[PDB]
């Protein structure tokens, strides 16, 4: 409610400096009780960051700040109360925004894992995600209106360059700490990082994303390819290694639900100009997206992990998608739906990408390879009837609606006819048939209605346990 | 009896943001004048003769809309009872053309000059020909509304309005006492020439949907200041009073100065210097006389409020810190008198909008003052004719008064809180002005039913100009006009004015738009589901639910459709260009909705609800309101009775019906010059014809009109009385005096029930039912009425070929109200007779099937024309003035109900 400035302004400013620095002095040390503790200060912390109207990070402007103790308060006030006579005196120990951004770069590039950065991540990084926004709105780069904009210098240096900097350094992070057993953090950091990801530039994507998903499908596809072997190999030595590949699955889902929450929102703000100007990266993102789905959808126990992950974890998922609704303001479905599933969300959200690539005219010779994969032709089959049904390709003359289709499909910058090849359109048509049929399976499983449980028998057959 | 088809043109009609009108109290100048000179005019563009007639017409009620309209088209100026117009040849009022004379008669023609005249006081109306006087007045009209200068014409004309001063320059000059109507431009607005009430108006992309505008009234110049009669007064609050009036008095001296203003011997405006100036006591007492009566309604306000003030605190009270003038500044005086600081002084935004409400107050209070002295307003200051920019209430006010008369008030707030009062305002209590119904503040456009969609998906965009109230969306063949869009089950829209969607009620959902956003309403009859998205982003409920609506009944099919509120502006894309599209390919090419109307040679045909009320039949299922036709007696005649379904129920719906007779009686072209058994002779010869309305008992005759109606009526008022009744007399004299004719034309001739009663404010209720009888001679053209065959005094007299229809206007209050009647007094033919011409010689009454009663209804569906007259507005210069030119012909074909004489 913005109600920060009026609140916190003097006593009240002074107890919130307090509490943020003996949080943060409490990073120093390690025990038990405080590796269980963070979490909540680290909450806390980035709460504070948001409300509180003096910027702690970036004090040498603080005079131009009006919302502030030392601005309010005259010299000979202040030593009634106790002051340093300094906002920097304050508490020296929280470093300046650019030294702990600049740590930060320093432990993502040299690969730090959790165990040597769990103060950064547990609470510094929140307070970051928090505090960059708030000032990014106060500071330039802000809508300014005339008066307000000439006669104050704003107190805050903070740009969209701080928060994609930011935002590519948690992806290290992310991509450091992929393999490892016990990522709880992930989570969390992903949930603080939401916010920053509307100011996340274009080259953020080929930069950090595509590796990432590049790397996340590596991984399923290894995984999955395990539980071909194990399939086709049948012992009770076969029923050993399925907790193998089940706690694959579990850390492959849950670096998934930390990844993609951010990419879902990057997606969003940078889908109209993908779709407007056509771009190679976002059309291998949506490749990779898709072959994820693809694997998920034909793997069993895939889709069980990601929801034990879910159940257990007590992912809501209703944050991510809607969070929108939250900035702008105004129940098993709710603990776990295959809507939720952050997995159908993203490839539904990359999808208009995937069917941008193929041209209208292309429409039957999805259908035809759609049908194929339902006969579950495999991918170089599918390819080699394409190859023998390129002819059929659909007639612009003959529909009427192809006409305005395609001549707008002209109209694209990057999309021209001579540039088209048989190969580019049969694997194009390839890609989008095995997405729009898998999809057509998740989105009416028919799993529902195969054997309705309206439980008469269980109750009539609880008396008969009794 | 059967439809009649005739190609008729377009006629436009254009006005100055001029509005004058005269109220007790009022700030505006009675007498105004203005000219009209022609430059080109076409005779003959179309087979149709050109159109052009100059004239005042009145805000309400003129509502001159393209093609369809009375008689057979070509609304304009004296085409219906707001308006009065002259053509060169002839004076034009409720679409009657009356003769006049001038010299060298001729119809409009370049080079010539209309000099138009109001008189308020009369009021009268009055026209001169190059400087020659027209011999005809309008006169006795209605003053319900704001008067404005308008030309109507169809295409084929050049003309230019001349409202004296810096816009235009007259050529002859105006009658004493009649100011220019550029006097009358006000100052938050610049003189313009636009249409009168337009749906529609050219944009850069596209044509702009128009919602209703918000116009004034002729009540809102009258400065309404909050009574001071009922004051008590503490005794520190009359001398404080006084110190306050001194203390606003030499602040207001100071800042004269400090602007720059010096002392004089005599006073002058130009100048910009007043005598007072000397010393606080030195200054005139007629100064502090003014400054203390003010001064003193300030605290009669304050208690009218009934803020809370109290003496806070003593010390402040007893000791005043004093401002110190700077020693460096010098002044002729040598003494300054200090006023307190005001920086020490504190204001909360309740304080704030206080001072706004008080000085709104006192700067009416002053121009109450100013009217009962006799000043009135206008935009040049005359001070020896008592004419002032200033004087109009504050909202009209221009800003930066406004501001110095905040700054002056907020500084007295503070003056009395450095005395220490302090004062706690009451709190604010909301109120509805309900100044116009949402009847004619809404207009629903939608598309044709023929474009209706039973399959498929549909993508079609919507932008908003306003941030107001507007709704978007997809509607049902059946949708009413009246109903606001979504409240009941024929519309699916969206209105992002406060972020909601509407069927069956209203739910939060999505955002509010800003200016320039644009929404794509999305409808999916293959998954039955409706989707909005803003700039290109689906909005979202309160809910993850991507769609709006969900298991949509496909049924007779679904229509685009949108609804502006007064002053809304949207644009309306159908799809017939897909490249205009923005957010399309954004979403929804992907998805697959492919355009409302993407392969159309033809733009989409639109249709807007009409706020013109017009009278259709009874609905048989109309919830509320029953007609029974009952058969003839021998004891009584043919009957229509009226009753009231749902009367002492909850839901009941009692307000005013305006009923009529399908068919009219028509009055002879040429008039004649100069034991109840009928006599054969006379009853076959006669030319008289009656009619009986009985009024139930239980039904208060005092809610009752009874009489008849010209087709043109179509006023729907809540608050009917005989007064609301428009009228106008047309007199025609010599060239010296001598009228040679006076002439009264109304729409609607009735007697009140209340006349008849016999007074009963004692034992009000009467057993007996009232009986109103109405008797026309036609070759007279007289009209009479009876109570209980007892002569009425009441008597009206027509003009030839005049239609009228029994009428009975009637509050309900029981719940069986009226009976038209439909029988024959002794020798008097029933209205069967008049009505059909096989029934002439027949004395015997009957109800023929055709014969129904007819409700208004005030809105109703039109079709919008493909397209509009184009017409290019321009000042062409200080002394030629403003130019109005059309030169594109349009035309319509007409079809013309003879029976209703509408078109």
């Amino acid at each position: 409610h913005q109600f920060g400035d009026d609140v916190i302004l003097d006593d009240v400013q002074v107890s919130c400096y307090r509490t943020l620095c003996s949080i943060y002095s409490l990073g120093t040390t390690k025990n038990t009780y405080v590796e269980k503790l963070r979490p909540a200060l680290g909450e806390c912390l980035a709460r504070l960051a948001a409300a509180m109207p003096v910027a702690f990070l970036e004090p040498q402007l603080n005079e131009y700040n009006a919302c502030s103790v030392y601005t309010t308060k005259s010299p000979r006030e202040r030593a009634i109360l106790g002051l340093p006579n300094s906002v920097e005196e304050m508490c020296p120990d929280i470093p300046v925004l650019d030294r702990l951004m600049a740590d930060i770069g320093g432990l993502a590039e040299s690969g730090a894992r959790y165990t040597e950065m769990p103060h950064v991540i547990e609470i510094t990084l929140p307070m970051l995600c928090s505090y960059l926004p708030r000032w990014w709105e106060r500071g330039p780069e802000a809508p300014p209106p005339a008066l307000p904009a000439g006669a104050p210098p704003p107190c805050t240096a903070v740009t969209s360059d701080h928060l994609n900097s930011l935002l590519g350094n948690i992806l290290r992070i992310i991509v450091n700490n992929l393999g490892i057993d016990e990522a709880t953090w992930m989570k969390r950091l992903a949930v603080f990082a939401q916010p920053i990801v509307s100011r996340a530039r274009p080259e953020l994507l080929h930069s950090h994303f595509i590796p990432t998903i590049g790397r996340l499908r590596k991984r399923a596809g290894k995984v999955v390819a395990e539980e071909e072997q194990l399939r086709l190999e049948a012992k009770a030595e076969a029923e050993e290694g399925e907790l193998l590949v089940r706690d694959e699955f579990s850390v492959l889902c849950r670096d998934l639900y930390a990844l993609y929450p951010l990419l879902i929102r990057y997606v969003d703000n940078n889908r109209a100009h993908w779709l407007t100007e056509p771009n190679a990266n976002a059309e291998e993102l949506f490749r990779m997206v898709g072959e994820i789905f693809i694997y998920w959808s034909k793997s069993h126990n895939f889709k069980r992990e990601e929801q034990n992950f879910v159940v257990q974890n007590e992912i809501n998922n209703m944050s991510f998608l809607t969070a929108d609704s939250k900035s702008k303001m105004a129940r098993r479905g709710d603990r776990y739906s295959v809507q939720t599933s952050l997995i159908v969300a993203t490839l539904k959200k990359m999808l208009p990408i995937g069917l941008n690539m193929c041209a209208p005219t292309d429409q039957d010779l999805i259908m035809l390879a759609k049908t194929r994969y339902a006969l579950k032709d495999t991918d170089e089959e599918v390819r080699e009837f394409l190859q023998n049904n390129l002819h059929l390709q659909g007639k612009v003359e003959g529909s009427p609606s192809l006409r305005w289709q395609m001549a707008l499909y002209r109209g694209l910058p990057g999309r021209e006819e001579d540039a088209d090849d048989p190969e580019k359109i049969v694997r194009r048509v390839q890609e989008v048939s095995a997405v729009l049929y898998h999809l057509e399976q998740t989105e009416h499983p028919y799993k529902s209605k195969k054997a309705v449980w309206h439980k008469l028998l269980s109750k009539q057959r609880r008396r008969a346990v009794v | 009896l059967l439809l009649q088809t005739n190609l008729i043109n377009y006629v436009t009609s254009i006005r100055p943001n001029i509005f004058v009108g005269r109220a007790e109290g009022s700030t505006q100048y009675g007498k105004w004048y203005f000219e009209v000179m022609v430059d080109e005019v076409v005779p003959f563009l179309t087979a149709q003769a050109t159109h052009l007639r100059v004239g005042w017409a009145l805000t309400e009620g003129y509502s001159p809309y393209p093609g369809g309209g009375e008689g057979w088209g070509g609304n304009g100026v004296g085409d219906d009872l707001y308006s009065y117009g002259f053509d060169g040849l002839h004076l034009w009022t409720g679409h009657v053309a009356r003769p006049v004379t001038s010299p060298g008669q001729h119809l409009l023609a370049p080079e010539d000059v209309v000099s138009c005249c109001l008189d308020l006081s009369v009021p009268s109306i009055s026209f001169r020909i190059n400087g020659c006087p027209v011999q005809g007045v309008f006169e006795a009209f209605n003053l319900d509304g704001l008067f404005f200068p308008v030309v109507s014409f169809s295409a084929g004309v050049k003309v230019r309005f001349l409202l004296g001063g810096r816009h235009g320059e007259f050529k002859f000059l105006p009658p004493p006492g009649y100011a220019p109507c550029h006097e009358a431009v006000l100052p938050r607005e610049r003189l313009r020439l636009e249409p009168i009430k337009e749906y529609r108006r050219e944009g850069p992309r596209g044509p702009h949907l128009v919602g209703p505008s918000r116009c004034l009234s002729h009540t809102d110049f009258v400065p309404c200041p909050v009574d001071t009669v009922q004051i008590v007064l503490p005794p520190h609050l009359e001398r404080i009073r006084e110190k306050l009036a001194e203390n606003i008095h030499e602040l207001w001296a100071l800042t004269r100065i400090e602007q720059g203003w010096t002392y004089g011997p005599v006073r002058d405006d130009n100048k910009r210097l007043h005598p007072c100036l000397v010393n606080f006591h030195s200054l005139p007492e007629p100064e502090r006389n003014y400054n203390l009566q003010m001064s003193g309604e300030t605290l009669k306000t304050l208690l009218a409020l009934g803020c809370h003030v109290g003496m806070a605190d003593e010390k402040a009270e007893d000791n005043l810190k004093k401002t110190k003038l700077p020693k460096t500044y010098m002044m002729s005086n040598g003494y300054k008198p200090a006023p307190l600081d005001l920086s020490h002084v504190r204001l909360t935004p309740a304080q704030t909008t206080l001072v706004d409400r008080l000085a709104e107050n006192g700067h009416n209070v002053w121009a109450r003052d100013r009217v009962a002295q006799g000043w009135s307003y206008s935009a040049v200051q005359d001070i020896p004719a008592r004419r002032n920019p200033r004087l109009v209430p504050y909202r009209l006010l221009d800003e930066a008064t406004k501001r110095s008369n905040r700054d002056s008030l907020c500084q007295a707030v503070r003056t009395l809180l450095g005395y220490g009062y302090n004062i706690e305002p009451p709190d604010q209590e909301p109120s509805q002005v309900e100044n116009q119904s949402r009847w004619d503040r809404v207009r629903i456009f939608r598309a044709e039913k023929s474009y209706t969609v039973q399959s498929g998906r549909w993508y079609f965009e919507f932008e908003a100009v306003t941030t107001g109230e507007m709704r978007v969306g997809w509607a049902r063949p059946e949708l009413r006009p009246d109903v606001e869009l979504g409240a009941d089950e024929l519309a699916y829209v969206f209105n992002g004015h406060r972020g909601q969607r509407w069927h069956l009620g209203s739910e939060p959902f999505g955002r509010p738009w800003q200016s320039g956003d644009v929404v794509g309403c999305m409808i999916d009859l293959t998954e039955n589901t409706i989707i909005f998205t803003l700039n290109g982003e689906v909005l979202m409920s309160d809910s993850g639910s991507e769609t709006a609506f969900r298991e949509i009944e496909i049924g007779d099919g679904f229509l685009p459709v949108c609804s502006l509120g007064p002053g809304q502006v949207g644009h309306l894309n159908l799809g017939q260009d897909v490249s205009s599209l923005r957010f399309f390919a954004i979403c929804g090419l992907q998805e697959g909705f492919e355009p409302f109307a993407i392969n159309m040679q033809r733009p989409v045909t639109t249709w807007f609800s009409k706020s013109l009320p017009q009278f259709e039949p009874v609905p048989p299922e109309h919830p509320h309101y029953e007609v029974a036709r009952m058969d003839g007696t021998v004891d009584t005649p043919p009957c229509l009775r009226l009753a009231h379904r749902t009367w002492g129920s909850q839901n009941s719906l009692v307000e005013m019906l305006f009923l009529r007779l399908s068919l009219p009686v028509q009055f002879h072209q040429h008039f004649r010059c100069t034991d109840n058994r009928d006599d054969p002779e006379i009853i076959l010869n006669t030319t008289t014809y009656y009619y009986s309305v009985r009024v139930f008992a239980g039904q208060e005759p005092s809610c009752v009109w009874v009489g008849w109606v010209t087709p043109d009526y179509h006023q729907h008022d809540m608050n009917f009385d005989l007064s609301k009744v428009r009228a106008v007399t047309v007199t025609m004299g010599d060239e010296q005096g001598n009228v040679h004719s006076s002439l009264k034309c109304s729409n609607c001739y009735m007697v009140w029930g209340g006349d008849f009663v016999s007074p009963g404010q004692q034992g009000r209720i009467s057993h007996t039912d009232l009986v109103i009888g109405c008797l026309v001679d036609l070759a007279t053209g007289l009209m009479t009425f009876t109570a209980n065959g007892k002569e009425s005094n009441t008597f009206f007299q027509v003009e030839p070929n005049t239609k009228l229809f029994p009428a009975v206007f009637v509050l309900p209050t029981h719940q069986n109200v009226i009976q038209f009647e439909l029988g024959k007094q002794k020798n008097i033919m029933p209205l069967s007779a008049a009505m059909f011409l096989s029934e002439r010689k027949n004395p015997a009454p009957q109800c023929p099937p055709r014969l129904e009663v007819q409700m208004l209804m005030p809105v109703s569906w039109s079709r919008m024309p493909n397209h509009f007259l184009q017409v290019e507005t321009r000042r062409a210069g200080e002394r030629l003035g403003w130019a109005v030119q059309c030169q594109d012909p349009l035309t319509m074909m007409a079809l013309h109900i003879p029976e209703e004489n509408r078109c």
